């Protein structure tokens, strides 16, 4: 899914050329591309800072990820390189995002299976809301294109 | 996909961020953006006078085709390849607005040679329509009168690759 | 149809709640408004004119709608007035769509059905082309309004 | 229908043109576009707590709908319970973009006081489940941080009404 | 049912074969069997025009329908229009052929007052279309040119209470 | 079915009026009628000649139904009555047929259910095909009214 | 569709043999044939004049067909060939359904795909109207044969 | 197809009218119709016992088929084994009527070969059961016996051509 | 539900563990088990002749079923009729393996009495069916042959309930 | 069709693992075993004399099925043959039963068809129902294992 | 769902009267029913102690419960009172299972929505995966009983 | 097939009784019962475990499966992968309750070879997750805790095949 494949999805489920319905939707695609293209050459710059910033909030949030027993806890190296792994996973998908105008990388590679997968592992929805949490208040954007960088982020917690 | 969506999907296979220089082409896209849509709505509101002229010039060039006994010849035969020209100028038109040919090769062309193999229906004269519509739509989408001048050439051979795949597959 | 109730279905069909996918399209569609608001103000403006000037171009290309004995032709006071009053349905359907964004008014209330019209009543589609191509080489419009009068008239010949 | 296509389907049904003053009114409509989008992607990026914070009040005011025999008693009944509130809030948001009920009305509130009593699902309590989200959905909306200053009253007032209309159906 | 099924369905609920007055009866339709499959022949093979004419005919007596607002306006209502004029000859056709009206009361006529009136199709201005149809359908039938001379007022009067049966079932 | 009804149910299948291809299948329906006719007013004079005859036909075929314990055999007068009732049935429903110009009312009234009918209460196929064929070997007609009754007949005998 | 393959058909969809029902519908077929072929027989020796005069009669009818430019017009050679060669499918069409007692020939070859066709290459339904008419006033059959050949037109002509 | 089909079918493959004497030919087969209908009538009319009796001759052949561990034993697979031949009488039967073996090749022995392969049934024991039947239907329908006399010879013989076409299909 | 899970069912509503009493009631009815399995068993074991019995008597009794314009005349309605009993007798064997009614009332019961009135299925009559069947399965489950001698008065009166439940609900 | 079978299928139909719902059914099964063996045991012993017995039974109920000519008739050796072969598939198919919990052998191989066999080849169902009467008063089991035979027994008559 | 459902339900998806398939299935019901209900006997005499147990330990081994802010958690008097009132719950589930034979219970009343539930209101399935375990360990029960009660409880931890 | 029905179903090809033997064989697979049930309770009672604690050690020893690009790397990917995990072992308890291979190969193997080629999935890495299962299941199941303590080793063995025939398969 972006705005792009929408509209074209939109004209062959009907079977019709795409009408001015679905041009006049994808001029607004260019049009948020200044804010979006912000956040994520931003956002990418700060990758690092953001991700191991946010893996040291979760554990100061949750310490007990850093001592209980369990491979589903960062109270190991294994655990600890797992945690900050998957926080970039979820920053990487937030930049896609950006770049395409829509959810869609995120749906596809993050969020579809998203619930099975924390409760086959035990992984706690919270933790990463936090990194989440983390992120939004720490990115350091502004105007639209912060605007841009917390729908994804905020779409992400709701999921 | 479309051609941001490419860019990411290949990407997202090897883990990683874009670089500044990809953002750039992406960034580069949105430039060319208005034009693109210039060339999808003269293609798609001329659609049918492209599909109806082109058919119209293979059945003069190729009359066997619409003689009795040929496989344009009765009213539904020659339906169903009017719907097929369609057909294919609507996908051709998802590929210019998706900068991405996925959505022509997935939808349209796939396994198309073998459905008119099957058929009989002569994949080869299927081609010369489609190249027909091909120099019709360029002509249209190219033409200098009544749009704000500057040069669409990138697209205009963009434009091209789509029809020209269209008609190597069937 | 309109961007807005297209992107309401986009997001219905599939049971979520609507994303930035559909919230850029409804952005795409206000940052049209002024090219097709333009357009409509001027179409409307000029309606009398456009109207009455389409319906005698069509007689002059086709002289023979003034003169074959039958219901279908303007031959007759009551033919000329279906006609002049078909002309000004389908130059009022151009201003409701550039109004919302999208071609729905003209596809409910004029392109359904069409073909079963045409032919039951043996109205000549060719007729109706001539006028809406008398309405585009004579709307005066210029710019990116002109390009949305344009699409719907377009849209309308098409079918 | 949205809010254009409201006014068009009015004038369609008169036969008529729309007048200067309707063309006005239409561009307001956009000149308020972006605020009524902000509202749209405050509310829907705050659904799931918006939801969860109003079910969690209404248990917490009538913990008779929880208690065994209980119509929120029991986890599939309760799963309904916050799938319904969702739903609703849902259909709301689509109204506020549409800045017209009809989506709500149609989709979502027509037969659903007769599902209810039909289920014996306390309608009355819905009321006040939605009503809290309306609270909730209203002051995050209009919160003044964050974004650029200026009155969104008319907007408020507007989405009031959404949720009211459901309130008053349930 | 077909008028010779029907007396055979009355005798079977009494338990009796026919008797030699009754053999007489449906000997007597048998008789009938070429005017009765000239009136179909004629009805279907000018049903185009006899739908056509009628609709014409109505619109320019309640010129109301077509106005803007009018049930008729739009051309997706008046294709409904004009189909549901097609669809009740089409019924009455299949009545003709059968002397007896249970195929156009089963299939056709059973529940359409209710449809209209939850539609808001205006009943009463159907049944005027319905009636001009009639008399067109059958001054084409009774027409004395093109066939052989003889008496098929039996026949009309049966033809006129299908169409009449119509009339008053919307 | 009859092939009245066969023509308006082929048509109305395909949502259309009747065409000629109807209309002349209606013309074979009462080209024969004056064979059915023949034959139904024949076995209609005959009809009880024919039962009785038949009925006595079945019990000198098969004794045992004169003779052996049970409610499903002509055994006792009850048995004998329902026997008799049971071929006259038959008799009616082929003079039915005769008269509407096909299996229809065979159809409708005795042979949905049959198989059920005769498994659940014990009665032998082969009784009711006895007497089937002593009602073709006596009901005494020749040329196409002997062909349209031994149609009829011989459908039963194969149901 | 013929009478025979309808009645085929109708004993297939249920999956039994053909009954009396359809034999009599195809005797039906059978004793219409003569009026039929005495059609067919006719159009067929008189298939040049009467397309060449129906395609006259049209011309003169709506004689802008001969002056309007355009490729759907008989105002070149090449149209008037396309405009006498379409009579000939029309006349041919009618003789195939007469020897085969219905609709199916002209339903395949021709009326499928007619309204599309017709709407696609602006051809008036009103031209092939005309000559239709010109056929049925001028073929000079009577008695039943005459009926025979004019259900077929005129089952073209609401087509 | 039916045989008068086949001749229209192949015309208009050619762009042709019929000549003359194809008309004749035409004519002929109507002049042969109450034969045929004859022929139709006593198959159907005998089709339980051709098919049973068949069966029965081919099990007492083939001892086999019926066995523990054959093809026929089962009372699911005897019954699979008498609709088989039922069906391909019934086919055999509509291709009589037709006078064209197209229905019987389109909807029934087309892919039967391979049907049969897939699911190991003797398709070489089948074709006995077609010949049998075969056998016993051109002995039913050219009984000499109840009818007027006349010459069936090329009758017999087309419809000795469906049971072999059948025969060699499985 | 069964007699179990109607017991749990009445404690969940009331957020309750089940008493000792409710535990020894409950294994109670285990130990009425093997009795329970009998009835079962001997009721659906005699199944063909209870349904069989009870009709023939019922048709007796009642002539007028059965002579032409009877609810029950023509094999296609007497057949619908044997269904009809063999269908309650089923749902009531299902309430007897159960010790609990609710699949009989859910499944069968519910909205018999108005589809009977819908079709003019005389629903008396189905009553005197069913009381004939009620008749014949105790008389068969409580044979005091070929069984371990015991009391089941208990048994019987609940499995007349059943019975007398179908009864009164037609 | 066996009780364990059938605790698959339950478990299967909705993609589930096996709960103790299913065990326990598997239980009743093998707690079974020792009276639905005892009976295969001794039906089994028993085939020889069971199977001759009740094929000279039938034909002492039905005398006439030794006399009346037709091969559906134990008339001929052949016929003989026959009955007494069917016989033994119906005892083989009780001991099936017996040894799997269920009648899923008798389902399989016997009773799905056995209307449509028994109706071509004009097999009289009372016949079998005698011969499985002969056995059922003839195994002389006692105790659950003639509960057991006679359940199955009982299954076929029902049939 | 218990044996006994489940035996009804597979005799009547397929429309057909109990078998011996589904009887034997009810007496594996029964045959457990001794260990089902010692197992239930006792879980409920000893439910108090057990679900304070449990909840305490719960608190124990995740003493961020006790501590953490919000309202899922058991750092208020009512987290706590709502903790143990939830454990209650799962207990009670386990002894309907027991008293029906099957799952039926917990599946209606407690595993239909239980992953909605845990979601949105950010209850981690670890905390009562503990309290299971803690009543498994710690009920005291030996034999089949045991057998039965841990069966049901293993159900919840899988779920 | 249970194991019990295959052997009726060999002895029906062969028209066979059972013989003492075979039925002695058959009782010995009924005193084995008790075995066989704690078996499928054990395995069954720790899937979740069994699924994960599998997958997590593939995933270990098989970095690349999760990797950017791996075949279970994003979240549907790995969620497809659990679900066969969960598949296999759920149709390999099947086969262990049934003493038969049968339902395995029916339901869950057979294709399953051709469905992962065709997708890409390795299905060597499938396989190495399905042996890890059978280590963790036959540890789990021959526990000499908390059980009466016996010999199950034909048991474990039996079990070993229809885990080794799935890991074969893939
Ligand atoms: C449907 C539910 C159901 C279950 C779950 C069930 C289990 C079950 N297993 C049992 C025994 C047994 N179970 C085992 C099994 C083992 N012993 C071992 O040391 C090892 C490693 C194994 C591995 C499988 C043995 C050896 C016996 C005693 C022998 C026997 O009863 O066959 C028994 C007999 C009573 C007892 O000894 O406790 C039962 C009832 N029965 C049921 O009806």
């Amino acid at each position: 899914k972006t705005p792009i494949t929408e509209a074209i999805a939109a004209a062959d489920n009907q079977g019709r050329f795409l009408s001015n319905t679905e041009l006049q939707a994808v001029n607004g695609r260019y049009q948020r591309a200044a804010a979006s293209l912000e956040a994520a050459r931003s956002l990418t710059s700060n990758a690092q800072r953001l991700i191991n910033g946010a893996a040291q909030a979760v554990y100061s949030k949750f310490p007990y990820t850093s001592q209980m027993p369990g491979p589903q806890y960062a109270s190991s190296a294994v655990g600890k390189a797992k945690c900050a792994r998957d926080i970039g996973y979820y920053l990487r998908m937030v930049t896609y995002c950006l770049v395409v105008g829509g959810t869609g990388p995120m749906d596809e590679y993050l969020i579809a299976g998203l619930e099975e997968i924390n409760r086959t592992f035990d992984l706690s929805p919270s933790w990463y809301v936090e990194a989440l949490n983390y992120v939004k208040s720490n990115h350091g954007l502004s105007g639209q294109a912060a605007n841009e960088a917390n729908t994804y982020i905020d779409y992400a917690i709701n999921a | 996909l479309d051609a941001f969506a490419k860019v990411v999907a290949q990407a997202d296979a090897r883990g990683e961020f874009l670089s500044n220089t990809q953002l750039d082409a992406l960034s580069k896209m949105v430039s060319e953006g208005n034009k693109r849509l210039d060339v999808v709505n003269r293609i798609t509101s001329n659609a049918s006078a492209i599909v109806t002229n082109a058919a119209r010039a293979l059945f003069s060039e190729q009359p066997q085709l619409i003689q009795p006994g040929g496989n344009a010849y009765t009213n539904r035969r020659m339906a169903a390849c009017l719907r097929d020209m369609e057909i294919i100028l609507r996908y051709v038109s998802y590929a210019i607005i998706a900068g991405d040919s996925s959505v022509l090769d997935d939808r349209c062309l796939n396994g198309l040679r073998e459905t008119y193999q099957a058929l009989g229906v002569p994949g080869a004269s299927v081609a010369v329509g489609v190249e027909k519509m091909k120099d019709s739509a360029i002509a249209i989408a190219n033409d200098p009168s009544g749009i704000t001048t500057g040069d669409c050439s990138a697209l205009m051979a963009e434009v091209g690759t789509y029809f020209d795949r269209a008609a190597t597959a069937v």
